[PDB]
RNA sequence: AAAAAAAAAAAA
């Protein structure tokens, strides 16, 4: 018996490793990746 | 909210069903008539 | 002849020391360090 | 854990655990301390493993931040209030993390530095930092005798110079001294010594509650009601307590 | 003379506070060896360390390790702990049940890792007269501790050796079949009838009262 | 009170089942 | 509470601790029977 | 079910202890001669 | 193989 056959959702993590094709500087500080990482780190 | 713990434990139980799959969740939780203890199964058959 | 609504009771509840201040007594955060919680009243039966 | 990696690593609820079984052990001698856990196989009732316990670095930083929050609080200039807050934080830390806490070097260093910071706050409240001006009797005397009532997780010497007292009786002045001609010094007690370890309370809880189950079954057999009298040696025992 | 005994009380207080202020069960031994001592009071130190293990609510591995590091050192400490085990077995009945369990766990830790020799067990006398109820409780707890640390196969392997048979004659009795049946029944009642393998009352034909 | 005795007993098996986790199985 | 007893014993005793303090300047004959008031009448007066 | 924690039957140190005892009581958990491996994954549900 | 003033107590 294949173990991962009764799982409801499959291949939901496809398209996640595609981060970092090219680094995009955004000239909006509240929308940059640095601020989002900051706020996800410090506000839980 | 005062009932947020209950609502999130139920929602996370649903996500536990998503993670485990309903059959393995039923095997881990045990039957409704005789529920399993924590981290224990009925027999070495169902565990493996 | 009216009995009225009965109430509910709250769910149970070198002497001394130098004080912590009358304004830093806040909510009396200190009761006792050596054991936790209020004094648990006990029965003798079960 | 594989053919060639014999350690199982995880972290849970404050505890960083390394499980090592007593099969793939190159160490023929076992340095089993109170932190190390003998994991018993039930089908043989045989100690087959050893869970080494430590406190995670995030929780050491949590305790450090708790002391910093204590030192930044509103009432952190009154010596009794700052001592009570330190006592609550230290009791919480040690009574939660017990034998895992006594085996973490970084946590003990953090406890020493934070206790030093609390005492330094007390000293700055008096505009001095002279070590001879504040003997351990100033901090660690119980609040009943006018002291601060601080508890220590550090290891602090009490010198023989602070061990003398004089009394004026009707025949004159007599200088009494405890510890006559003893070159050692008594140390401030460690709070970790006054808390029973977790594995000890797990084993004792199992033993006590099985004895209670036996006692309840035999007491309902003779149709007598359970009292305080037949549960005395198991009074402050068990998880949950009797 | 000093009837108030300033030296003994002061030494016991310094030893107790040296133990009580230590976290590691290597730090306590290190600071206890640093204590300057008049030429012999080591029986007092052994009595105080075993009494400190007795005072605990539940036995901890602190006291077991602390006694053990006072047994992997030179031989006189090991002989002192063997004499202490003999003294505490002959003075079992002045002790409560949990205190006796702490003593039994301490000595089981000392015996499991070969900190002291497996020849002091000859002090155990499995008879009706020489063994009270508290002595039976102490034997039960100590052998349970030895089973927990070592295991059933280890207990079968070590005690079935030819050399320790004179030192195990007080437990593995082979003279009177009444004592053999007492030992077999007592070991069966405490879930350790497996090591009653060499106790063979069928082939004691000398006391063959029944056909 | 019979109901009070019943629900205090319910507390009693609640505490025993809390203590008997894994041992009961 | 054994911590309290053993920290009293670790600092020499009650008499050494009281020797560190202004106990003999109070003129109180014995330590036993001496209680601390937490606040003062003036201090509790100036509360709100 | 039994996997949903915090449960009222235990303190979190008892949860860690029962995790260790349940790892140690699995069938041939430490046997690794036949190429078997044990994986333990500890993670968090992000933005749940 | 052994580390010890100011804020802050207000212009006839």
């Amino acid at each position: 018996r294949r173990w991962d056959e009764d799982v409801v959702f499959k291949n939901q993590a496809r398209g996640t490793e595609d981060k970092g094709k090219r680094k995009e500087f955004v000239n909006d500080l509240l929308r940059s990746d640095f601020h989002k990482r900051f706020m996800s780190k410090y506000v839980r | 909210l005062q009932f947020s713990a209950f609502v999130f434990q139920y929602y996370g139980l649903i996500l536990d069903l998503l993670i485990l799959g309903p059959q393995r969740a039923a095997e881990i939780a045990g039957p409704p008539q005789s529920p399993n203890d924590f981290l224990q199964f009925q027999d070495r058959d169902t565990e493996t | 002849g009216y009995a009225g609504e009965t109430g509910l009771t709250p769910l149970s509840k070198p002497r001394g020391s130098i004080g912590v201040g009358i304004l830093n007594d806040t909510g009396s955060d200190d009761e006792d360090p050596y054991e936790l919680g209020p004094k648990i009243s006990y029965n003798r039966v079960i | 854990y594989s053919k060639d990696n014999p350690n199982l690593l995880f972290s849970m609820c404050g505890f960083e655990v390394r499980i090592l079984p007593k099969c793939r052990n190159q160490n023929d001698e076992f340095p089993v301390k109170d932190s190390v856990w003998s994991l018993v196989d039930n089908s043989t009732k045989e100690r087959t493993a050893h869970a080494f316990l430590q406190v995670t670095e995030e929780d050491i930083q949590k305790f450090n931040n708790r002391i910093r929050q204590i030192l930044m609080s509103s009432g952190s200039t009154t010596f009794t209030k700052i001592a009570n807050k330190w006592n609550t934080a230290l009791i919480a830390l040690f009574t939660y993390y017990r034998e895992a806490a006594v085996s973490t070097v970084n946590l003990l260093d953090t406890i020493v530095k934070c206790e030093t910071k609390i005492q330094t706050r007390v000293k700055i409240g008096l505009n001095s930092k002279m070590p001879s001006r504040f003997p351990p009797a100033v901090f660690y005397t119980p609040k009943e005798l006018g002291g601060l009532g601080m508890l220590s997780g550090s290891h602090i010497l009490i010198p023989a110079s602070d061990k003398r007292w004089c009394k004026q009786t009707d025949v004159g002045i007599t200088h009494f001294r405890a510890g006559m001609s003893h070159d050692e010094e008594t140390l401030i007690p460690n709070i970790a010594r006054y808390i029973i370890p977790w594995e000890a309370e797990f084993i004792d809880s199992q033993r006590v509650w099985t004895e209670y189950s036996q006692k309840r079954l035999e007491a309902q057999q003779q149709n007598r009601r359970l009292t305080l009298e037949d549960l005395e040696d198991s009074w402050d025992r068990g998880l949950p307590r009797i | 003379r000093d009837q108030t005994n300033a030296d003994l009380v002061n030494l016991r207080r310094t030893i107790y506070l040296t133990i009580q202020s230590s976290a590691d069960p290597e730090e306590a031994a290190h600071k206890l060896m640093k204590l300057k001592l008049p030429p012999g009071q080591e029986p007092e130190l052994v009595s105080m360390i075993i009494e400190s293990c007795a005072q605990e609510k539940v036995y901890s591995k602190f006291m077991g390790l602390l006694g053990e590091k006072f047994a992997r050192l030179n031989r006189m400490w090991m002989e002192l702990y063997e004499e202490a085990f003999t003294k505490y077995y002959n003075t079992i009945h002045r002790y409560e049940t949990n205190k006796l369990r702490n003593i039994a766990r301490f000595f089981g830790h000392l015996l499991s890792y070969d900190a002291i020799g497996w020849h002091v067990l000859s002090v155990i006398q499995l008879t009706e007269e020489e063994t009270t109820a508290a002595s039976r409780i102490f034997i039960r707890f100590l052998f349970e501790d030895i089973q927990e640390n070592l295991g059933t196969a280890k207990l079968k392997a070590r005690l079935g050796d030819e050399a320790l048979q004179p030192y195990l004659e007080g437990i593995f009795r082979h003279d009177t079949r009444r004592n053999v049946t007492f030992a077999i029944n007592y070991f069966t009642a405490i879930k350790m009838g497996y090591l009653t393998d060499e106790m063979h009352p069928g082939r004691h034909h000398g006391r063959g009262l029944g056909p | 009170d019979d109901s009070e005795a019943e629900e205090r007993a319910a507390y009693e098996e609640a505490q025993v089942r809390a203590a008997m986790d894994g041992l009961r199985g | 509470n054994a911590y309290r007893t053993d920290v009293i014993q670790a600092l020499g005793g009650v008499e050494t601790i009281l020797e560190h303090t202004l106990f003999k300047a109070t003129g109180f004959p014995s330590w036993e029977g001496l209680f601390w008031e937490k606040s003062s009448g003036f201090e509790a007066s100036m509360q709100f | 079910p039994n996997w949903v924690k915090p449960s009222d039957s235990e303190v979190p140190p008892l949860l860690v202890y029962k995790w260790c005892q349940g790892i140690n009581n699995l069938d041939k958990v430490w046997d690794t001669s036949n190429g078997e491996c044990n994986v333990i994954i500890e993670t968090q549900l992000s933005k749940v």
